[PDB]
């Protein structure tokens, strides 16, 4: 992962259960960003017709 | 979630403990003629526990076949 | 997969199905064609109407189509392709466009 | 009578009769069968006929009153024409 | 993952994942329990009737849907159709009666 | 018991397996048996008639030499 | 007036046997091949399983050769093929038959558990068994010789049994016997036969045997059916695309079991034939004959035989039995239960910023749930030519549409349900707001009725399609119209955990801080001084407030005082809505005292002001405590000064202890128990030390001295609140943490001496971890558990509907304070809240009526009861209501998520159910305690299990005595002074007796000790009695525990356990059978002054146990549903059982308008026109 800078405070309820509260600084810096790589596959089949 | 599951052993272990800690009461005064058999009680178990009615042979005893018959 | 009471006859889809999304369009289409027909003349919509399989069993051979009118070969030849030429500038033309994809 | 609809409760007490009488109303509203007694907020039908029911123009006993009363609003205008099936004599 | 109306089983006319416009939310025991604890006759009926099992009923309602008018014309569940098709192609005769 | 294999095995292995000879005891009155019918059908005057009009139909081209007889005693 | 024809929407159901023309009734044409498909064109092959004319055309509207392809022809029957030409639906409608050569048995009735082909003929089954494989033949009307009718006969005893009689006599073998014995069989003649034989001879060996079965005929008689049709004639096919030969990807096919099945059968059947015309030895058409009998068992039911397995394929088929049957009962309308459109699902994320009745929905998802909504809105506005372009739009995401589907959300709720709906409050509406994101926004308060946390957990949404559905969803499902718990009257919509410490830390005072003393105008510059730093939160301060009292006859009086109070607790008073009190905002408020105030604010004002005020508490103690800035550091678990001195102390305790165990003062036993006392007595001041230093030791001075208070320590004021923990976890984190015990509960005798804030070492953790992993392995099947008590109890509920207003019945339970040995257990005041008096309360003083005959007990009654000394109340209850085949609203109660009283029609025995069975997860299933206490205790009484040792009660009253001596039991009798004395039971004399024996004992009395049996307590000491056992008993456990269940719950379950009653007079009833008290009550009535008295009739009223007592229900489509499905249908179908639906179950299965709320309006305006004109 990556470590960050984390407080521990209320903050207006936007970490009301175990939600997390996160500054846009982190997407900014497209730090927990995550790069993933799907396959997709295209059958020339023989049907009847 | 899964704090509950903590939650449930603490009421457990909790019940089991007590259940044992009550197997021994409190401030309690009597005799010294065991109730079984009438051999001598020690003042010294008097002492360590507040109403003994099962001399040191008794108390072994018991336990023992208890132990035996499991 | 799972040994659940999933099985494989349990996602097998049907084909033969008509999706609402068409069956909706269907219903809407008739609409489009029914009012383009009466905002024509009256004769190039029996003229049309004919043509085509719409609202009539079997569809008509051009020729058939003229001696029901007495009037009758290049005539009727030509009513049609003034009917569709009509059908296909604006005012009329949006309507029945947006049934192509 | 959009957060809570306590006060229809106490006009119908049912709870239940209030869902069925409303959607009635509310389908007389929606396909547009007649006009609202209230005005209308841009509320859904839903609502407005909630509010009807609040504002107490809109209740079972009504519904059927107004009903039964353009099944003969109806009928008179039919009169003359429906009599003109003395053909089944 | 959402889904408006997609494809349907063929064995049971039921909602199913395809082309991954995956099948609609199962809709089990417990929560028809929770609707039948409300007084939610209709959307209990609609659940398991037009939006899910009635082949003829779904389709009815679209239509109405984008004609503008919220109503259900039922009728009966294809679901219990084939148990009474699959119990009377046993040696049982189960009818339904009257009217 | 149940399962049918075992009462089929079971049901058949009463028959005894034939001899040598046995199997000549039965076949003789197979024949025995066949040739009587085949007597009492020669004895019948409408199955004598019928085999003449049935063959005057192939020889007028109603019928095919294939269809009525499959050879002779020779 | 015409009757009808075409398809009625219908009403009520039959079930029945299939006569052999019956069969040929449904059938369209004879399957005769074992064809499927051509192999090159594959076409389905003429005429075989797959046929176009028997079945119907393989694409919509065409003929099959071709020749009609014309879409006008529809009633055309194809001169090529015969091949009606309709739509493709009909290859799923219709049926069609198989002549079979030879009769052949249908395994159900012959072989679900008690034979029906067998008790018929009161034959036994291993001999029909026998005759049908031809092990022996069998007698059919014996005629005058020497032979039974029913006896059976050996090959070799047949033939000698023949020479001697030719004819006047037959016997034949093989399924067309048994088809010729019940043909012959004549069930009025054998009723006849049956009538003397009862009277005739007098014996309880005899008569009971003999009544089972005169009673099981005439049943058969009136039913319809006729003995020979469990023997097939004919066979019916199943449509084809019920069970297809579909193709798949790269060009390889797959079909369902049942053609391999029905395939089989038409093999052997058509072998059979031939064998028919080639004269084939009786060895052989007998062989041939047992494979077509075995194949149809595989087809029908596989499994009641060897198991005949699919083509090269070990796995058995799937046979049309095992197609209905499942886990449990049919797999349709078990859970799941069937996908549905119009829904999705996500992630669920916060959103304080909600209003209650609202929630956050991805733009994403509205888009395509609403998309029918949207293609419609947008043509009617006429933004769309047509639908196709809306498509397109909506498609392309053009932004106008974006304005569109705001307008089509507003007043539309949607559906919102998480993981396991444990009660009605699992699925709750709410008002959609867009969110951009793909995450589902979520009202704080109510996550506690869902249960749900934030740790990833996903919610379905559902869209109310109909009007009706909108309006069900918008009046009865809406957030803010369920508040209250349905359990127990309180709200459950109380604010959670970062709300609470935020309104605590805010009303909560420090003995010298800014703004101390001074005066303010009101609470409006309360704030004022407070936004800008002048003021500190909490300071001692005088305001002028203004309270309200509707103290008046419904009307407001204010009240304006200068009260003493601080800065935080003035801003507070800013919400606080009219009438109440300003005492109720004075104090420190933690999460107890913060949700009594929602509590009184909605037993005073309403709903209505309740909802907007609770919105309020959640948005403010969310920001303040933003403010507040409390968090958390290593420094905040501070640790006892004296800690490591504890520790030493019992170090030593233990260090005598030894001394004294290996000079033998005391035993090994002994000392394990001694030393577990002084470690368990160190804990307790380990952590009654920190308790004392972290709760107070925040020392702090005033301009003079000093002064102690509260502790402002981060983590106390988060458990003093109640946002999050408790002394108890707090003693793991500063004090040590206890003892640990294996998972075998034996105690470990050296205790975890370390904590949290310090390390833990090796041995320690190791130790930790055995209480740990059972912890976790527990509450993996305490999930399991939980879900099956709540669903045995809906199932004896359920179909329990709130039926008629007031039954009028005077008769009801007494209520009383629990008072369990100790001091009040529970309150009377709970006890009777909601509840309606059975008959007027007197003062201690009389003449005087207080509240009169039935009243709906409210809050105010409540107090005016407890205002004088009122000290127990009858209360009318379920249990007791007159109403047959239902509850009353009377007898119910009032509860609801609505104060008001039940509506009629509300389905309470489902929402009793539900209620009891949530909180099921919070109890233990272990067994704690010689007593016993935990969840399967509740299901054990639920269940009216008698216990293992029972005590014994005075079956009646009068004198004792002992007669006979220890025959392995002891004689008592009992004998009344003036009645019979006829009881002499006799007693196990080796279970220690309490009875006196001289002395006179009333019927009920204690004869011996230990728990006893709800089954006596019912008979011996009366219906009240033990509806009074149960809900204490069970309620002990509950509240045990801290829950609150509403005894009104607990009590409908106890009315469904004792439906059933058994007869004692005569007249017009069966003298012994078991039945409901509903059918006996309203015809005792229908003799008392009808027909004749006859006579009669007494009954006796019989506890069931749940899982019993749900076994019998009146629809048979219901007991299909969770009983065995297999044995319901055949049982129900020789008996030609009508089912009418009026349940719930039921109509859900057949998907109609559940017969209760909404719908209940409708199936009672339409059950009166049934039996009517
Ligand atoms: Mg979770
Ligand atoms: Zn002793
Ligand atoms: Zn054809
Ligand atoms: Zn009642």
């Amino acid at each position: 992962g990556q470590n960050m800078r984390v407080a521990f405070m209320p903050w207006n309820g936007y970490n009301f259960e175990d939600s997390i509260l996160v500054s846009e600084r982190v997407v900014q810096e497209d730090r927990f960003t995550t790069i993933h790589i799907q396959e997709l596959a295209c059958v020339s089949r023989d049907t009847k017709l | 979630e899964a704090d509950e599951a903590y939650s449930v052993t603490e009421q457990l272990t909790m019940t089991g403990i007590n259940r044992i800690r009550q197997k021994i009461n409190a401030h309690g005064i009597p005799v010294y003629l065991c109730e079984a058999c009438g051999n001598p009680i020690p003042e010294a178990r008097r002492k360590i526990f507040p109403g003994v009615t099962l001399c040191v042979e008794c108390q072994a005893y018991q336990e023992r076949q208890r132990k035996h018959y499991a | 997969g799972d040994d659940e009471d999933s099985h494989l006859g349990d996602f097998i889809e049907d084909t033969t199905l008509e999706l609402p999304l068409d069956s909706a369009t269907t219903e809407s289409l008739r609409a489009a064609t029914h009012d383009v027909l009466a905002g024509l003349t009256a004769r190039e919509a029996k003229v049309l109407r004919m043509r085509f399989g719409i609202d009539m069993n079997t569809d008509y051979t051009l020729e058939e189509v003229g001696k029901q009118f007495d009037v009758t070969r290049e005539r009727i030849r030509q009513i049609e392709a003034k009917a569709l030429r009509k059908l296909r500038h604006p005012s009329r033309s949006e309507v029945l466009r947006s049934f192509l994809d | 009578a959009r957060v809570t609809v306590q006060d229809a409760v106490e006009k119908i007490g049912n709870r239940f009769d209030l869902v069925l009488v409303a959607a009635r109303r509310a389908r007389q509203m929606q396909v547009g069968g007649k006009d609202p007694l209230v005005p209308e907020e841009n509320d859904k039908t839903t609502v407005i006929a909630l509010r009807e029911i609040e504002e107490g123009l809109i209740n079972n006993q009504i519904l059927d009153v107004r009903e039964r009363q353009e099944q003969q609003e109806q009928e008179a205008a039919e009169l003359q024409a429906v009599t003109a099936i003395a053909e089944g004599r | 993952h959402a889904r408006s109306t997609g494809s349907y089983s063929l064995v049971t006319q039921q909602p199913l994942g395809g082309k991954a416009q995956f099948g609609g939310q199962r809709f089990g025991e417990m929560e028809v329990w929770a609707l039948e604890a409300y007084g939610a006759a209709y959307t209990l009926q609609e659940m398991l009737t037009v939006k899910s099992d009635d082949v003829n009923g779904r389709t009815k309602m679209y239509k109405n849907i984008v004609d503008g008018n919220h109503q259900m014309e039922p009728g009966m569940p294809e679901s219990f159709n084939v148990l009474l098709k699959e119990i009377r192609s046993l040696g049982i005769n189960i009818e339904l009666e009257d009217e | 018991t149940t399962d049918p294999v075992r009462m089929y095995m079971r049901e058949m292995g009463t028959v005894e397996l034939l001899t040598r000879e046995g199997e000549i005891d039965i076949a003789k009155r197979i024949e025995d048996g066949i040739n009587q019918v085949q007597c009492s059908v020669a004895e019948y005057p409408e199955a004598i008639t019928y085999l003449l009009e049935q063959y005057d139909r192939v020889e007028a081209e109603e019928a095919r030499l294939s269809d009525l007889i499959t050879g002779f005693v020779d | 007036l015409k009757a009808q024809t075409k398809t009625e929407e219908f009403d009520a159901i039959k079930i029945a046997l299939a006569s052999p023309d019956m069969i040929r009734s449904w059938s369209f044409g004879e399957v005769k091949k074992p064809e499927t498909i051509n192999y090159r064109t594959f076409k389905p092959e003429r005429d075989g399983l797959f046929c176009a004319r028997i079945f119907g055309p393989v694409k919509d509207y065409e003929c099959l050769c071709g020749k009609y392809k014309r879409l006008k022809h529809r009633g055309v029957i194809c001169e090529k093929c015969g091949v009606e030409v309709t739509q493709t639906k009909v290859r799923r409608e219709r049926m069609g038959h198989i002549e079979l050569a030879s009769p052949t048995a249908h395994i159900w009735f012959l072989k679900s558990l008690p034979s029906r082909i067998g008790l018929l003929l009161d034959m036994p089954l291993r001999d029909i068994e026998r005759v049908l494989y031809f092990e022996s033949y069998v007698v059919i009307e014996g005629g005058m010789t020497n032979l039974e009718r029913q006896q059976i006969l050996t090959e070799e005893q047949y033939l000698d049994a023949l020479e001697e009689f030719g004819d006047e006599f037959d016997a034949k073998m093989g399924a067309e016997a048994i088809q010729a014995l019940l043909k012959s069989m004549d069930l009025e003649q054998e009723c006849e036969q049956l009538r003397e034989e009862l009277n005739e001879t007098n014996s309880e060996t005899k008569r009971k045997k003999l009544t089972k079965r005169i009673k099981l005929l005439e049943a058969f008689v009136q039913s319809g059916n006729k003995p020979e049709w469990m023997i097939l004639t004919v066979l019916p096919v199943l449509p084809p695309d019920l069970r297809p030969l579909v193709p798949l990807d790269g060009g390889r096919f797959a079909t369902s079991d049942l053609n391999d099945l029905y395939r089989r059968v038409i093999n052997r059947n058509n072998r059979l034939k031939r064998l028919l015309d080639l004269a084939a030895p009786d060895i052989i058409v007998r062989n041939e004959k047992r494979m077509l009998q075995e194949a149809v068992d595989a087809l029908l039911d596989n499994g009641r035989r060897g198991r005949a397995i699919t083509g090269s394929n070990k796995r058995p088929l799937k046979s049309l039995a095992d197609m209905i049957k499942g886990k449990q009962g049919r797999f349709r309308q078990n859970l799941l239960g069937k996908r549905v459109d119009y829904s999705g699902r996500s992630v669920i994320t916060v959103g304080p910023y909600l209003r209650l009745h609202q929630c956050g929905l991805p733009k994403k998802m509205a888009l395509e749930l609403f998309k029918p909504f949207i293609y419609g809105k947008l043509e009617l506005r006429g933004l769309a030519t047509t639908i196709k372009a809306a498509k397109k739009m909506v498609e392309r995401e053009e932004a106008v549409v974006w304005d569109i589907l705001d307008e089509v959300i507003r007043e539309h709720p949607v559906l919102l349900n998480r993981a396991p709906t444990l009660h009605r409050l699992g699925i709750q509406a709410f008002e959609p707001v867009l969110i951009e994101g793909k995450a589902i926004q979520l009202h704080p308060l109510v996550c506690a009725a869902y249960n749900a946390d934030f740790d990833g957990d996903q919610m379905a949404v559902h869209v109310p399609l109909t009007l009706e559905a909108q309006l069900e969803a918008r009046a009865l499902m809406m957030s803010t119209n369920n508040i209250l718990s349905p359990a127990n009257g309180e709200p459950i919509i109380v604010p959670s955990q970062d709300v609470v410490l935020g309104l605590y830390y805010m009303t909560r005072d420090c003995v010298n801080a800014k703004g101390e003393g001074m005066v303010l105008t009101g609470p409006k510059e309360a704030e004022r001084l407070y936004r800008s730093g002048l003021a500190s939160l909490h300071a001692r301060v005088k305001v002028r407030i203004t309270e309200y009292e509707k103290d008046a006859n419904g009307e407001l009086v204010a009240k304006t005082s200068l009260k003493d109070t601080t800065v935080g607790r003035a801003i507070l008073w800013m919400i606080v809505p009219k009438g109440l009190p300003y005492s109720i905002v004075n104090q420190a408020l933690g999460k107890k005292a913060i949700s009594k105030m929602l509590n009184t604010c909605y037993r005073i004002l309403g709903l209505k002001p309740t909802v907007i005020f609770a919105d309020q508490i959640m948005y403010t103690g969310f920001a303040y405590a933003a403010r507040s800035g409390a968090s958390v550091g290593i420094d905040d678990m501070v640790i006892p000064e004296k800690k490591h001195e504890i520790i030493s102390e019992a170090e030593a305790e233990v260090a005598e202890i030894q001394e004294q165990f290996q000079s033998g003062l005391v035993t090994a036993g002994e000392r394990y128990n001694k030393v577990i006392d002084i470690w368990a007595a160190a804990n307790d001041r380990v952590s009654k030390a920190m308790m004392d230093n972290l709760q107070t030791e925040t020392v702090i001075n005033r301009d003079g001295q000093e002064e102690k208070q509260v502790s402002f320590n981060s983590i106390y004021m988060m458990a003093d609140s109640g946002a999050r923990g408790s002394a108890a976890q707090i003693r793991q984190l500063a004090g040590m943490r206890g003892l640990m015990a294996k998972p075998d509960g034996s105690i470990i005798e050296t205790p975890i001496t370390a904590n949290f804030r310090e390390g833990l070492n090796v041995l320690q953790y190791f130790i930790s971890t055995h209480g740990a992993r059972k912890g976790l392995a527990d509450t993996a099947l305490k999930t399991a558990n939980s879900g099956y008590l709540t669903r045995r109890l809906v199932d004896v509920a359920q179909d329990l509907v709130v039926t008629e207003d007031d039954c009028g019945t005077h008769e009801g339970i007494m209520m009383t304070p629990v008072i369990e040995g100790g001091d009040v257990k529970e309150p009377l005041r709970d006890r009777v809240l909601g509840r309606v008096t059975a008959e007027d309360v007197l003062k201690p003083g009389t003449a005087d009526i207080l509240v009169p005959r039935n009243t709906l007990l409210h809050e105010q009654w409540c107090d005016l009861l407890e205002e004088n000394s009122v000290d127990a109340v009858k209360v009318r209850s379920v249990v007791s209501c007159d109403t047959d085949f239902g509850v009353c609203a009377h007898c119910y109660g009032r509860d609801l998520a609505r104060g008001h009283i039940i509506n009629k029609g509300e389905a309470i025995g489902v929402i009793a159910a539900q209620s009891i069975g949530e909180p099921g997860t919070q109890l233990t299933m272990r067994t704690f305690h010689d007593i016993t206490g935990g969840l399967p205790r509740v299901a054990d009484l639920f269940e009216a299990r008698r216990p293992k040792e029972p005590a014994i009660l005075a079956e009646i009253s009068g004198i004792v005595s002992f007669g006979k001596e220890t025959k392995g039991k002891r004689r008592l009798v009992i004998t009344p002074v003036d009645g019979s004395d006829p009881y002499e039971e006799m007693i196990p004399k080796w279970r220690q007796l309490n009875v006196f024996e001289g002395e006179r004992v009333e019927r009920g009395d204690v004869i011996s000790d230990g728990p006893e049996a709800p089954h006596d307590i019912l008979r011996l000491r009366g219906v009240h009695a033990v509806t009074r056992y149960i809900v204490n008993e069970v309620q002990d456990v509950y509240r045990l525990q801290g829950v609150k269940i509403n005894d009104k719950h607990i009590e409908v379950i106890v009315r469904q356990m004792l439906r059933k009653a058994t007869i004692v007079n005569a007249g017009s009833s069966d003298f012994l059978e078991g039945e409901q008290v509903e059918y006996s009550r309203v015809k005792i009535a229908n003799r008392e002054l009808e027909a004749n008295g006859k006579v009669g009739a007494t009954y006796s009223r019989d506890l069931l146990g749940i899982t019993k007592a749900s076994l019998a229900t009146e629809s048979f489509i219901s007991a299909a549903s969770f009983q065995e499905t297999t044995r319901v249908l055949t049982e129900a179908a020789v008996a030609g059982k009508r089912d009418e639906l009026r349940g719930l179950k039921e109509n859900v299965i057949v998907g109609r308008l559940i017969p209760a709320g909404t719908g209940y309006a409708y199936h009672q305006d339409r059950m009166r026109r049934r039996a009517a004109g």
